[PDB]
Parts: structure tokens; sequence; C-alpha cells
């Protein structure tokens, strides 16, 4: 299926992510307050993916609308990016099993891992800045990209777009921190060490939270949740650890 | 209207 | 694959707090402290 | 013989550097320092422990114990 | 006597290689090295500890301590 | 040789200060004190261990053990 | 003096058997072997530590440290 | 020199009371007993370890950095 993430306003961005969560995941009964829950990704057949259309990068104009992300559904990994103006899917080497019809598929030599992307980007995520400006610049870098080997500018662009799509889908904390950048005052989101820690421990968190049954706290390595409110403010979507 | 956590 | 580091026990409930089992194991594997002063 | 089996109800480090545990309503003490971290770890994780000794009355010494996850 | 009962509020390794814990608002130090990792585990897991000593004033020494779960 | 591979079914602190583990339906004992907490933490988390020794019959001694990520 | 307070960012076991931690952007080392398991436990559970020393420049030594759960 | 950097694939207590870890397919051993619980804890929690030594051949090591990542 296809979903839009609309960066026009804070409200459109949050609503976009929540629509995706509601369609691809199921709330945990023991970590759910009102309409907010930690949800578990629904099991789909291996190879399943969904498309994300990027919209609203320019608030007042309908432009910058040719970027699509391909996301593996069972784990929210970004398999690559599509230029819909050239009809070209740039696919990371580690996603050979993701087959997208109708597009030209460019099998890149570059793998998707954060270690690889940060090396090619010459950019560390801890301290990485993301503003509306840098998402526009990231968009333009991806639309200008060609060939089968990632460049420094395309890698920086992927690091930023993965943070505000797939990682924000996983972590309400990143969603809430980044969305400030979409307001009219246009502040800068700076990724924190804690943000990075969350993204590198998603599997560990996903293995623990399904066991929660109303205990006073949860401890996963250096991560501590001391009440339900803390969990809900941090984690939105977890893997399905059957 | 972001509720308590969004 | 991402769910498991090692072992097969997701959690240990300790004093109404839910711990990742591997985290608890990693500070419970401490030998008797005097052995640091005895030598080989 | 198996003196007592169950969860550790409390443990205690004693002033003479021995170590006491209460299991199934009975207390036992050991002078083996290596048993101290093993017993406290068993207490925290809910292991079933079996206290083994030639004398089994509450308050006596021990130096052998089996640990089960259960 | 039972001088303080509660969770460990902080622990501290001291330059003279003793080890201090704060329980129920009162600080106590021990020179028994085996208690250092046992007290840290108790602190991390929120055990209820009971400090036992002939002197209960804050700042004094101890070498006996009971560990209880909830 | 690889004597046994699997999770630790139970463990035992022995009166001669050795330590026994049951793996793959066989018991093995070690006199190496440093292994005791390492084995107990493998046990409580379900870690797969490999007992390595020259004699692999149940009840024999070991001093080599691999801790696996299985 | 309180030199640095925060979670441990990394630790390092050195060739001379000293142990280094990085806290709040500054590195400190200790020669007390007893401190090694306590510091690493604090690192992997995310305790807040306070390094205390008469020399607080990055790269200095310490032998006193407070451990807090938050 | 930084001989290895990655997560511990296995650890192994040896019959001579030394200790081995495997990182990215390469095995390194140490005779420092203090490192035995520290390395097992790193393995259990998925810490990224950097093995540092003068010879990166499977020779010995006695310096290792423990990162949270
Ligand atoms: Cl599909
Ligand atoms: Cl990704
Ligand atoms: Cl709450
Ligand atoms: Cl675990
Ligand atoms: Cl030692
Ligand atoms: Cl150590």
């Amino acid at each position: 299926r296809e979903f839009t993430i609309d960066f026009s306003t804070q409200q459109s961005y949050v609503s976009s992510l929540n629509s995706i969560r509601t369609e691809i995941s199921t709330p945990l009964e023991h970590i759910s307050q009102g309409t907010t829950s930690v949800s578990v990704i629904n099991h789909t057949p291996p190879g399943s993916y969904f498309a994300v259309d990027i919209r609203g990068l320019d608030v007042y104009q309908a432009r910058f609308d040719h970027l699509r992300l391909i996301i593996e559904q069972n784990n929210l990994y970004v398999a690559g990016f599509v230029n819909t103006a050239t009809n070209t899917f740039y696919r990371f080497s580690d996603f050979t099993h993701i087959s997208v019809p109708g597009v030209t598929t460019v099998s890149m030599t570059t793998d998707s891992s954060y270690t690889t992307l940060q090396r090619v980007a010459a950019l560390e995520r801890s301290g990485m800045q993301i503003s509306r400006h840098s998402l526009v610049s990231s968009y333009l870098a991806l639309m200008e990209f060609s060939g089968n080997t990632m460049t420094r500018d395309a890698s920086r662009a992927v690091l930023r777009f993965v943070t505000v799509t797939a990682e924000a889908l996983r972590f309400r904390q990143i969603q809430r921190e980044f969305r400030q950048a979409l307001s009219e005052t246009a502040p800068v989101y700076t990724m924190t060490p804690g943000d990075v820690d969350l993204t590198l421990n998603w599997g560990r968190i996903s293995n623990v939270l399904p066991e929660y049954r109303g205990e006073d706290g949860v401890r996963v390595g250096r991560i501590s949740f001391n009440n339900i409110s803390a969990i809900l403010g941090t984690v939105a979507v977890i893997l399905n650890c059957h | 209207g972001f509720g308590l956590f969004d | 694959p991402e769910c498991q580091i090692t072992g097969d026990r997701p959690v240990i409930k300790i004093n109404n707090t839910l711990w990742e089992s591997n985290t608890a194991a990693a500070f419970l594997n401490r030998k008797s402290q005097f052995l640091y002063t005895t030598g080989k | 013989a198996d003196c007592a089996k169950g969860k550790i109800e409390f443990s205690k480090y004693n002033e003479d550097d021995t170590f006491t545990v209460k299991v199934d309503g009975k207390e036992y003490w050991t002078s083996r320092w290596n048993l101290q971290p093993l017993l406290q770890s068993a207490q925290l994780t809910g292991m079933t422990v079996t206290i083994k000794s030639s004398t089994c009355e509450s308050g006596s010494g021990f130096a052998e114990v089996q640990f089960n996850n259960d």
C-alpha cells in the first residue's frame, strides 16, 4: 500500500504517522491509554513493503513532490528511495528481496546500515541537525542522485529522511522532538544521544514490552521507564517478536 | 490537539 | 533476529519491575569481591 | 540431605562475614564467601534453591546448594 | 539494632576503599569489600535493605545488612 | 572435545567449593572459582554453553566452556 | 570536589590494569580493581555517577565515586 | 592499534584460566582475570568492544574499550 507523510504542519505530520501506525500495527492491551498505545507490527509475508510519499516540504506551495520511500513492512527498514520524475528506484544492496513493479530498479553497491551510511555521509547521527531547510536540501540531493553507489550528499539525505519517517514511526519521542522544526518559527531539531540509543535498541525494547503486565517499571539496558506515561511518551511501534 | 504524548 | 541478543528468557520480574534478563545477568555475574585482592 | 527448598525469603550479610538465607521458613548460614553473590542473584531472579547439609535444623550451617530457574 | 530500613538512595566508593550507602535518610559506611557488589545490586533492583549495627547514628559504620524483596 | 552443548538445566555449589552444571543431560564440575558467577548468569538468561574437556562422561571435571549467542 | 556527573559514555580497561570512564565529556581513571565491576555495572544500567577527586581535569585519577539510580 | 571493533560473537573460559572472545570472526585471548566478567557482561548486553594491542595477529590483548552502542 501507499501512505503519505505530510510535513506541511506539526498537525499534518503527526496525523500522517498515526494513520500509518493504525494501518500496520495492533495496540498492546497492557500499554494503552485512550487513543495512544504501544503497537506491534502486524505479521505480513516476507518481502512485503509499503510506499511513503513525501509531501508538504514547502508549506505554501505544491512542489518537491517526487520523492517516495520504500519501507519493508515487517521491520520498518528503508529499502531505498524512488525518484518518481525519472521512475527510478535506488535500492540498497541488502534489500534484493524487495521487488517493486513498474519502476527501473538500480541495485546499489551500498548497504543500508547506519555504520555504512554515517561513514559515506561523514556525518554522525548524535548531534545531527534537521530543520525544514535541511529536508528541502535532502530532497534535492536525492532527486539529483544517479548511479549505483551512494555519495556523501545522498547519504546525508537518507540519514535525515530515515530519522523523520521510520525512526519517528517507531519512537514517539523522536516524533515529538522533530515536529517542533515544522512550526512557523522553524527551530532546529538536534538528534540527541538518547535518541540514538533508542534507535540502536529497538529490538531489545521490542522483546521486553510485550511482557509488560502493569509492573511499576521497565528496564532495558540503560533505558528506564518508570511508569506507563514514560513508555507511551517514548515508544510507539515495536517489532513482532513471536 | 496533540494529546499527552504526540 | 533483532529481538534476541543471547539466551531465551525475555524478562525477569524483580520487585515489581520488569528487567531485560540480559541486563540483570550482566551485573549479577560478579564474583565475591575479595577475589580481586588475592591474586593468581 | 535436602534441608529446605524454595525461594529465598531474605538474605543477610553477618558481622562475622558469614551469610544467612531463609528458605521455606527456615534459616541457614554459610561461611563460604563464594556463595554470597550466587545466593543474592538467586534471590533476585526467583530461583528455587535447595539447601543441603548433614544437619538440617533451622539456624545451622551449610556449604552446598542447588540452583534451579523453575 | 535495626538502624535504617528502606531502599538504597545512593551508594559511594570512598578513597579509603570503604563503601557508603544511604538508607532512610542516614548514611552508613562498611569496610567489608564483599558488600560492595551486593549493595549495588540491591540498589539497582530496589530491594528493601535493613542496616544493622550497634550504632545507628548517621555517618557510623556497619557490617551487617538484611536484603528483602517486596 | 565438545562434551555437551545446551542450556544449564541446574547448577550446584559443592561442599569442596567446586561448582557443577548440568548440560544436555550430563553433569560436569569445575574447580575454577571465576567461572561460578559467569555460569550462573548464563543459566538465569538461558544462554547456550558448550562444555569442553578431555573426559566427556557425566560427572567428570571441566575447565573450558564457551558462552554462545544462541 | 565533584569533577563530573552523568551516565558513563564509555569505559576502557587499560594495559596497566587501570580502568577509565568518560563522564560528561571528561575522562577519569582509577587504579582500584574493586571499582571496575561497580563502574561497568553502572555503565550498562545507565546509573548516574559522580566522579569525586582533588584533581578534576580530564585525564585525572580518582578513587571516590557516587552511584545514583537517576 | 585497534585490532577489532564489534560485538562479541562468543566468549570462552580456557583451561589455562585465560579468556577468549570472538569479534567479527576473529578470536582474541587475554590473561587478565579482571576482564572475564567485564567481557561476559559486554557480550550479554551487546556492547561494541574495541580490542587494542600492539600485535593484532590470534595473539594476546589486555586493553579494550567498552561502548554502549
Ligand atoms: Cl507488498
Ligand atoms: Cl534504514
Ligand atoms: Cl502513568
Ligand atoms: Cl534478555
Ligand atoms: Cl581478579
Ligand atoms: Cl573487573
